């Protein structure tokens, strides 16, 4: 999960962490007057949505950019009237954006360096890392490509803790003099805990620096929540709006059902992940373009089946339909039933293209052969596809 | 070392297990399914109510006590996620030989801690988390696994995905080529076992002529597969490896089910993990629904069928 930048500068300031000082704007109006209770000189309003990409992004009211810097209390209100209400598009959103219902309206500050520095449990080390560049400024897997020199890591024991010569070797590779040097370790040893203490997979400042007055500031920052620890993290997942999931996103969780949308026109719906993904590229493979991917789990039961073809209902962009479900764990005629129950029972009219397998297939397939719906057979996860696909075209 | 802990995969009918998470509603119902099946299943572990019987078999406190009154090897878990991995180091405290974590949902900061661990001892030797288990077909099965798909025969599964790894096996037995033993090392992003821990294993079985290998987006263990295939499997004794990588259609910064099938920051794509593969012998399956067929041909160009 993630939260909106107010959300987790918050979060890092009441951890020791020391960032800008800030204010949050729900009306153009607050916006404006949050520029002047500032009081300085620069200042930099900031929409607040949990894609990237908000430098460059576009708004819906016209307004290019989702960051903006100006010292002067007018300008902000002005280019508020413009982010609240509207929608924020950026290279990482759907091309119609998300919408805005709050921008932060914080001090700018000078920057006198810019280093990159973020703390994650990496893949291949086991155990938490830092990665840090003094290059900050630019996006990462950039510098990485360019000056692969430029990136320091230092890997820490998880059982040990983060130790005090890791910090000062860091900062030390960051760019911090003499004594700037102690707050930035300083700052380090905090992200590190706060990390470990918020179950994050990661946490990444950039940029992480100092300003003219001496002072060690993480300007920006990314942090992503292990969504599996949330049973521990009530504090932090109570943040959680949900006002920026995709809607059939949303109602599908509430049935412990995974989905996620894609640009397509057939639509199908698996049980486990795995072959829920391996279903939308068969699809694909064969022509298609797959317009979700569904995972029910391990979990068939009637009611699911139901709810997961109500929620297909939903994106009328829509054509078919694949149903491939491994049984195992189950009589496939009985899922054949809750097929048809759960279809007639909700009124379809898309074709169906089922492809069942397990235990009693034959009599499952004659259920849905002989049901009077548009309901398809199929023999193999191939035979599957192929139909879906002729079914559109 | 851990690495020395690998052998203890190999399950068979030798093997003797208990659940860890016994009365729950899910240990319930697997047991009685391990036992159907033909598995040495002595009893189980649920604190409270250690020392009745479920099941027609025994009930311990803990894992240390089952372990030494029924001299079991394999310890096997369905606790709850915020719990899981006490169970886990429960297990590798009394020093248990094979540990399967079936639990999904365990905090990855738990893992880590765990696998700090894990990695320092070689007595034992963890499957999971979030995986469906273990399977020696007609020998011993240790998970949540459908046995009657499986035919013993000639090759070795290693799969980080439970449904999918059925779509292989039944394609495998339908063109009749059976399984030697089957691991599925779950869909986590930090685990016990891994790829090359079960590559080792099969390429070191005589029983194992062939392999099959699911993978999917997120991660590097599929290129420390074709990796160590490059090095290991190379040369006039190599055996055939198949392989299927599911995501190729997955859009990035989605968690696609499984906790590990991510693609972030750049990494974890279908593409490079196909492209490692093949660039080790591996002959990579277009069509997941094409695994039995392709592997099929692989012996019969080898003229092993």
């Amino acid at each position: 999960m993630n939260l909106q930048e107010y959300q987790s500068k918050k979060l890092m300031s009441d951890n020791g962490v020391k960032v800008q000082r800030f204010f949050v704007a729900d009306t153009a109006n607050e916006a404006l007057e949050a520029a002047k209770r500032l009081n300085a000189k620069e200042i930099v309003l900031k929409a607040q949505i949990l894609a990237g990409g908000r430098g460059k992004g576009v708004f819906s009211s016209g307004l290019k950019g989702g960051v903006h810097l100006t010292k002067d209390p007018e300008v902000v209100g002005q280019l508020a009237k413009q982010m609240i209400g509207y929608n924020l598009a950026t290279k990482q959103t759907p091309k119609e954006g998300v919408k805005v219902n709050k921008v932060m309206v914080a001090e700018a500050l000078d920057i006198s360096r810019e280093t990159y520095l973020a703390i994650l449990m990496d893949r291949s080390c086991n155990g938490p890392v830092l990665v840090g560049s003094p290059q900050g400024g630019v996006d990462i897997e950039e510098v990485a490509a360019s000056n692969p020199e430029l990136i320091f890591k230092e890997q820490i024991d998880i059982i040990e803790g983060i130790k005090d010569s890791q910090a000062q070797r860091m900062a030390e590779n960051l760019g911090f003099l003499g004594p700037l040097q102690n707050q930035a370790a300083d700052q380090i040893k905090k992200l590190y805990n706060l990390f470990l203490k918020i179950d994050a997979t990661q946490v990444e400042v950039n940029p992480f620096g100092e300003t003219p007055e001496g002072q060690v500031v993480c300007f920006d920052a990314k942090i992503n929540f292990d969504d599996n620890a949330e049973f521990r993290q009530k504090d932090i997942f109570a943040m959680d709006d949900k006002s920026e999931n995709e809607p059939i996103e949303n109602e599908a969780a509430k049935y412990d059902l995974k989905y996620i949308g894609l640009d397509g026109n057939i639509a199908c719906f698996v049980n486990g992940a795995g072959l829920a993904m391996a279903t939308c590229d068969i699809i694909f493979l064969n022509g298609g373009k797959p317009a979700n991917f569904l995972d029910l789990g391990g979990g068939v039961k009637e009611s699911q089946v139901y709810q997961a073809f109500k929620l297909l209902t939903a994106d009328p962009k829509v054509e078919a339909i694949l149903v491939n479900i491994f049984g195992g764990i189950v009589n496939c005629a009985i899922i054949a039933n809750g097929i048809t129950k759960a279809c007639r029972e909700l009124e379809l009219k898309v074709p169906l293209v089922v492809r069942l397998e397990g235990t009693n297939v034959h009599e499952a397939q004659n259920i849905l052969t002989n049901s009077g719906l548009p309901i398809t057979s199929a023999v193999d996860l191939e035979d599957a596809a192929k139909k879906a696909v002729a079914s559109v075209t | 070392s851990y690495t020395a802990s690998r052998k203890h995969l190999y399950v068979d009918k030798n093997t003797k297990v208990i659940c860890q998470g016994f009365t729950g509603k899910q240990g319930t119902f697997h047991s009685q399914q391990a036992l159907e099946y033909g598995t040495n299943l002595v009893g189980g572990t649920t604190p409270g109510k250690g020392g009745k019987t479920h099941l027609g078999l025994p009930v311990f406190n803990t894992v240390k006590e089952a372990k030494e009154q029924t001299g079991a090897t394999a310890s096997v878990i369905y606790v709850p996620p915020p719990f899981a991995a006490a169970a886990i180091n429960e297990a590798i405290d009394a020093e248990v030989p094979l540990v399967v974590c079936i639990t999904e949902g365990i905090p990855q900061q738990d893992m880590v801690r765990v696998k700090h661990r894990l990695l320092r001892q070689g007595k034992t030797r963890l499957i999971g988390p979030n995986c469906p288990g273990v399977i020696n077909p007609g020998e011993c099965k240790i998970g949540i696994m459908p046995g009657h798909i499986h035919k013993k025969g000639r090759i070795g599964i290693v799969s980080r995905s439970g449904t999918l790894t059925y779509e292989a096996v039944h394609q495998t037995t339908q063109v009749g080529l059976g399984q030697s033993l089957c691991v599925g090392i779950g869909g986590d992003p930090f685990n016990g076992t891994d790829f090359t821990d079960c590559l080792e294993i099969f390429l070191n079985d005589p029983a194992t002529e062939g392999i099959i290998l699911i993978g999917e987006i997120g991660g590097n263990a599929e290129e420390n597969a074709a990796e160590f295939l490059k090095q290991h499997n190379s040369g006039p004794k190599s055996k055939p490896v198949v392989s299927f990588i599911a995501g190729l259609t997955a859009p990035p910064g989605r968690r696609m089910g499984h906790a590990g099938a991510i693609i972030a920051g750049g990494k974890g794509g279908a593409k490079e993990k196909i492209t490692a593969l093949q660039s080790a012998g591996v002959v990579v399956s277009m069509s997941p629904a094409q695994l039995g067929t392709t592997i099929y041909k692989e012996f019969e160009k080898r003229k092993m069928l």
